């Protein structure tokens, strides 16, 4: 049973990591989508102020 | 023409000319000045007023002062006297040797071949190089994106290629460095000129250097990629060979873009770039291309913000690239060099209808070996390596032995490996590793592989050390 | 100096010239420059007039004399094209020679309404086995080729052209295609490869290419799909089938973006202007079927757009998605690994194209989908099978480049595999297979194929004859 | 359209014949104050960032010159300038005092004495926007610039001549690096050998004057002043003196590094300099870009740090060495000054607060930090001993997740960890407390060939403390042996290994 269940484990960790790193990939895509985003509205907005006046 | 200097902001400057106006992009030069400063136009506000952008810095400039016309733009010293000379954008050299000498000028505002100067028939430029011959053959005239660049081995990479491209086609090289750390260019100008394809005594030289310094405006960093293409397109066209442009930043080529095009007040676009960016990167990318009289092999260097490849500028860049190399440091570690990235690295032209069907297998063979080898260190780390069978044994020795013949002395770092440097032509990577993967040397070590020109110095390396 | 048919520009600087004058000159009106470019008169204000320049602004200068020519912005179309490349203003440039063009059609011109239109009833045949079975497209239909860098979709654009031989080649005059393909912010070297493909195919009698690469100003990339859309559209109002492929639609956007931009326009999302959706829906929407009282003709469309890093709920897609009429989903990470053409047959739809495939194609393809889409939901017994069959359909399918094939040989080859031939066979000789068996069917048994062409169905008789065929071949492999 | 100068008053002026009795050359009437920016009319012939000076005292850097008027920054606050002044050329680009007159002295953004000690002596001018040198003067790094923290010294080595960047986050040691950086020297400038003295500089941009103060105090009581300039641009002070205080320490500098002698530049803090320049632009209504900062903003900090270079012998062989200080925000290095500053420089050295906390101070992040000068800024006797201390870091790095397990894991791994803890533990340094290099590289040595494996790691840094003292006493003639000589001889290792041995084989 020890034998088996230590086995088991470390499948399960590899198998739990992959999902992550799946998880992280996705993740670090939508998060560079968000930054762009960012700096593009916040460079927006100063600019229509700076034509506003 | 003779006009005068109306505003001064900043790096822009407004001058009014009361005979005629200059046409844009044409250069102007400031009469009463102790250091040749050229202003080069961009607009046409109207009232006889032009807008200008400066190339060196605009301080204690008097509105009023003179600004002549030249007539034409940017024009710089091109020929073969440029070779081991550095010089700045507007083409004055900055080595202090003396003037160019030079019996031709070129404008650096030229334009792309037409649809007719073009060759219609892929290519493949032989570097001399295993690695990049075989997993990511460098196409002729088209551009390769170069990353990794910190320590890994890029400028002996750029001095070794320079060197086998003139040794082998006999062709020149440009060394375009946008926005050059000055610290960075001096420790060039000496690498090159101690590794030998600099010749400050004979005028035997192999590359001309062209700095725009990252203390110049920003009007200055933005045209010497333009500067070194002209160098380069003398070459070509005049010349009639196939010439190699490096071109290290390109990221500083886009920002110097980005910096003058808010400058002259235009709305950023998608992350604060220029509206133009995808113009102002294509027009110098096109003027990279195969001619029916020669050729110009680009190699940027290539740096990508906030480690994201989707950011404008190598989304933009790598619209572009016909070519990937990828040093990696997890590579100079084990003593492997040229430290490239064999799986990392790309070719658009790994096609066997470009390549031929041997050139392809055997690339596609190594790299599925190498996979497979990089699947089976996992399970060597975990599950020791008693958990192999026979026939993963036998891959990973094979996959070992591959690695070490990736690898390969250069003739400009002998004062490195204590080797003598090896230009290994094409027909032998390819049979060297057809070889390798039928299996017919799993008899010989590992370390017989390591650091050899040809297959054959692996057959005499084993024999050497194993007698 | 005429102040009414002539002005002098007040202020050239981003493209945009400013003139002073042409009082008579109508709203979007080509003029043309004193140097020798051609602008495009967008605003006309109280006082000056903007043009928008179709070239490099480093030619004109201020107090050149800009001259209308007096007609909208307008482009030569005719079949004196066909064979040529030509930029985005109909001027060729591939230096065979001028043009010499009767008719001119404006690049503004609205698409036809709701009564012309019919619905889609013909295939457009475009010889690559996953898109002609399982995503079909029909003739007028606007089918997106949605992908990355470098996943094959000029691959699919030049696959269809090279195809559309087979029909422009015979004499039914009802099934010939006429091929268009746009350039846009393409490097110069890829389109003059392309066009040798073309002709070493001889595939250019029948193909116009008209370019506005990445060398190219702004306003022509902008100008370049409705350019091309009118050459097309004329074969569409002639009773002729033509069949348009941008390439890319996202260069066009930001093309337009960067014009807007330098007009000081309020950027939108991601800097994008707010007319982009129009910009491209003005566009689409001139691939149309128009109806046996009009014509009969059709134009095609095949968009192009490069997502980025596989996001397909950007911006720009999710506009071009909601103008299409389907996807066609390549994917990357298939495209790598080794499937190729690496269509997501998941993602990838064809709303209108389903009722104009083929009935051969279509019993055939049916079977196929339903088994792949239940592969799809299982990646012991019935699961082993599954898995089984899937493999062999998803190595069935991939395909090698510039070989398109005939609707009959593609017939031929998911026949076998769909009804179990290859169940036994080791799943990576499915296309070492593949290859053979074509050839066989290919050279011995002709009229089977021909009568299957012809009857345009798999007849009782026909299948019959065609599980002998692949049953007595598989014995001998 | 409009312009500025249509103003009434002026056409009024100009209709009935009265702008001919104005010297409208070397004089201007200011058209509009606000926000430290005045408009004025007139100054034909003004230069472009030359000083003017009004009529109420005051001076000020005319930045803009448009065709109707001029755009200068005030030096100072605008309640004392009136629309309708008068404001007269002074005639030259803006400069600052050098030379050894400024030793021990704090002077503010312009080289006035701050510090009432009386005046400054001041024999030589300089203008602050002098161009950099070129590719021929300068010369590859070579000679080290001693920070005396074993951590810098050690693993991010810093070359004279070189820009290095002490990015991090809020409080976590940039300024401690600084002083302690400052205070090192002592040794040499005191000492007489003329090629190892180092001047310092530390520019204070946009600190509040107390903290200046008590760090002027913590010199002093170091008696590290006698060769530290301070320039002082504290909060109080206008945009235009913060945005010129980098440009006169660089000046006050690069005069050390033309007369052959060798100098260090704390630029503390350039991400100050960024804000003030970006105010000065968006009231001069300059086109905004990324974040608001101007579109010359790489171009201000790169012209500045250009400046820091090894001058060839034929040249007189003297540098000055940079140390920009950049505090980024969350741990963002790729927001715009960031990265524009990272992108410039030669190297950094990143600190953290998680390390910070941990108990790792000074805090800096190995892996993070580094230094494209390299070994080639380093002694003998530091390469020797920190190549062998680098490569066990890097092994220590790639497996301290494994750290709380440790256990229950191959032998490998524990010997890598159990390295890995006593190295850090070495690196770990006090507060003002610099170490010789001699100190440093028997520390190193004793801990990287294991002499340290049996000690428990919560002794370690008393093992350091008490044996660095022993050899700092018992044994000087091998400390000199290895200074002097700058290598580990035979002889000296082997002194090195008995001495190591014979302290720890009695510590307890
Ligand atoms: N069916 C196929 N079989 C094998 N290889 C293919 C196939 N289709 C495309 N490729 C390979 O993919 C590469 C790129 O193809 P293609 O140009 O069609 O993609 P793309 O999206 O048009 O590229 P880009 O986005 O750079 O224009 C080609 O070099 C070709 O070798
Ligand atoms: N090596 C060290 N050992 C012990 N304390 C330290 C060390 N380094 C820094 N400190 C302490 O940490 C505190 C913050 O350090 P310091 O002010 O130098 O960082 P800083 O980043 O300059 O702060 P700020 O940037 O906000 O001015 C100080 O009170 C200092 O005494
Ligand atoms: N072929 C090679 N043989 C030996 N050493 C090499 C080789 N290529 C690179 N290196 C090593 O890589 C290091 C970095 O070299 P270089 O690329 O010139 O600097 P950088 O990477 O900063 O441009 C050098 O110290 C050199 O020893
Ligand atoms: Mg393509
Ligand atoms: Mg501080």
């Amino acid at each position: 049973s020890t034998t088996s269940e230590q086995s088991a484990r470390m499948t399960a960790m590899d198998n739990a990591s992959k999902n992550a790193s799946e998880m992280i990939d996705k993740l670090t895509l939508t998060f560079n989508r968000t930054r762009q985003a960012v700096i593009t509205k916040e460079l927006i907005e100063i600019i229509s102020g700076a034509a506003a006046l | 023409t003779t006009g005068r200097i109306v505003a001064v902001i900043g790096a822009v400057v407004d001058v009014q000319f009361d005979e005629g106006l200059p046409p844009i992009l044409n250069a102007l030069e400031v009469q009463g000045r102790e250091t040749r400063l050229v202003l080069e136009v961009a607009q046409h506000l109207g009232e006889s007023t032009v807008r200008t952008i400066a190339m060196d810095g605009t301080e204690g400039l008097v509105r009023g002062q003179k600004v002549l016309d030249s007539g034409a733009p940017i024009r710089i010293p091109v020929g073969p006297e440029t070779l081991g000379r550095i010089m700045n954008v507007i083409g004055e050299p900055i080595d202090e040797r003396g003037p160019i000498k030079t019996k031709q000028f070129a404008a650096i505002h030229a334009e792309a071949p037409e649809f007719v100067e073009m060759s219609v028939e892929q290519e493949i430029l032989v570097t001399g190089i295993k690695v990049v011959d075989l997993l990511a053959p460098y196409a002729k005239g088209g551009k390769i994106g170069l990353f990794g660049g910190a320590g890994v081995g890029k400028t002996v990479l750029i001095m070794e290629l320079i060197n086998n491209v003139a040794k082998a086609h006999g062709g020149y090289s440009v060394f375009a460095g946008v926005g050059e750390r000055t610290r960075e260019g001096n420790d060039l100008y000496h690498e090159m000129i101690e590794s030998g394809v600099i010749n400050l005594k004979d005028a035997t030289s192999k590359v001309a250097l062209v700095y725009g310094q990252m203390n110049e405006p920003p009007g200055a960093r933005a045209r010497v990629a333009l500067t070194g293409l002209t160098v380069a397109e003398y070459f070509r066209d005049q010349e009639g060979q196939d010439v190699l442009l490096f071109i290290d930043n390109i990221f500083r080529f886009t920002q110097a873009g980005s910096e003058v095009s808010a400058l002259l007040g235009r709305i950023p676009s998608a992350v604060g770039y220029q509206p133009t960016l995808a113009t102002d990167m294509g027009t110098m990318q096109e003027r990279i291309t195969t001619t029916k009289k020669g050729s110009i092999t680009s190699v940027q260097a290539i740096y990508v913000p906030a480690d994201d490849l989707t950011d404008p500028a190598p989304a933009t860049t790598f619209a572009h690239l016909d070519a990937t190399t990828v040093l990696s440091r997890a590579i100079a570690e084990l003593g492997i060099y040229p430290a490239v990235d064999p799986l990392d690295s790309t070719s658009r032209i790994m096609d066997p209808n470009i390549v031929g069907s041997e050139h392809y297998d055997v690339a596609r063979g190594v790299q599925k070996i190498l996979q497979d080898y990089k699947s089976l260190q996992d399970i060597i780390a975990i599950l020791g390596m008693d958990e192999l069978s026979e026939e993963d044994k036998l891959t990973v020795s094979r996959a070992r032995k591959i690695q070490r013949f990736l690898s390969q002395p250069f003739q400009v770092a002998e004062v490195f490996t204590g080797h003598l440097g090896k230009l290994v032509p094409l027909k032998e990577t390819i049979k060297g590793f057809q070889q390798i993967l039928a299996g017919e040397y799993d008899h010989l070590p590992e370390q017989a592989f390591y650091m050899v020109g040809p297959i054959e110095e692996a057959v005499a390396k084993a024999d050497k050390l194993a007698e | 100096v005429d102040l009414e048919e002539t002005g002098r520009v007040l202020s050239i600087g981003d493209g945009i010239a400013r003139v002073h004058g042409l009082r008579n000159v109508q709203a979007e009106e080509m003029v043309e420059f004193s140097s020798g470019l051609k602008g495009m008169s967008l605003n006309l204000e109280p006082d000056n007039v903007g043009v928008v320049v179709f070239g490099n602004d480093k030619l004109i200068k201020e107090g050149d004399i800009v001259k209308r020519t007096g007609a909208i912005v307008d482009v030569p179309v005719g079949e004196e094209l066909l064979g040529r490349v030509v930029d985005a203003l109909g001027n060729a440039i591939d230096g065979k020679g001028p043009i010499g063009s009767k008719a001119r059609r404006r690049v503004g011109l609205k698409a036809p309404g709701i009564i012309p239109r019919i619905s889609v009833r013909e295939p457009m045949q475009t010889g690559i086995k996953a898109v002609d079975s399982l995503v079909p497209i029909g003739r007028g239909q606007r089918e997106l080729i949605i992908g990355d860098r470098q996943t094959g979709k000029t691959s699919i654009a030049i696959d269809t052209i090279i195809n559309q031989k087979r029909f422009n080649d015979g004499t039914d005059e009802k099934k010939k295609l006429y091929c268009i393909y746009v350039a846009i912010g393409q490097k110069r070297s890829t389109v003059a490869q392309l066009v040798k493909r073309l002709t070493d195919a001889d595939a250019m009698k029948y193909t116009i290419v008209v370019s506005a690469t990445a060398s190219d100003a702004a306003p022509l990339q902008y100008l370049a799909p409705y350019s091309g859309c009118s050459m097309g559209e004329y074969f569409r109002d002639n009773g002729k089938h033509a069949l348009i492929i941008y390439d890319d639609l996202s260069k066009q956007a930001v093309a337009y973006r960067q014009m807007s931009l330098l007009l000081r326009r309020p950027p939108g999302r991601e800097a994008y202007p707010g007319d982009v959706f129009y910009l491209h829906s003005r566009l689409l929407e001139r691939a149309a079927k128009m109806n046996d009282a009009f014509g009969g003709g059709s134009l095609t469309a095949l968009p192009v757009i490069e997502t980025q890093a596989g996001d397909v709920s950007a911006y720009i897609p999710t506009n071009v998605i909601s103008i299409t009429d389907g996807q066609i989903f390549l994917e990357t990470e298939l495209f790598y690994k080794g499937i190729r053409p690496a269509i997501n047959v998941g993602l990838s739809v064809s709303r209108v194209g389903s009722a104009a495939q083929t009935r051969a194609m279509k019993q055939v393809a049916g079977t196929m989908k339903l088994e792949l889409a239940q592969y799809r939901e299982v990646a012991d017994a019935a699961t082993q099978q599954l898995l089984s069959r899937g493999v062999r359909l998803t190595e069935l399918l991939k395909q090698g480049q510039y070989s398109p094939m005939a609707i009959e040989e593609q017939v031929a080859v998911i026949y076998a595999g769909v009804r179990g031939y290859l169940d036994k066979l080791e799943p990576s000789k499915i296309t070492k297979f593949e290859n053979a068996f074509l050839s066989h069917v290919i050279s011995q048994h002709q009229a089977l194929l021909g009568k299957i062409r012809t009857d345009g169905k798999i007849s009782e008789e026909s299948d019959a004859k065609l599980k002998e065929i692949v049953t007595n071949f598989l014995a001998g492999f």
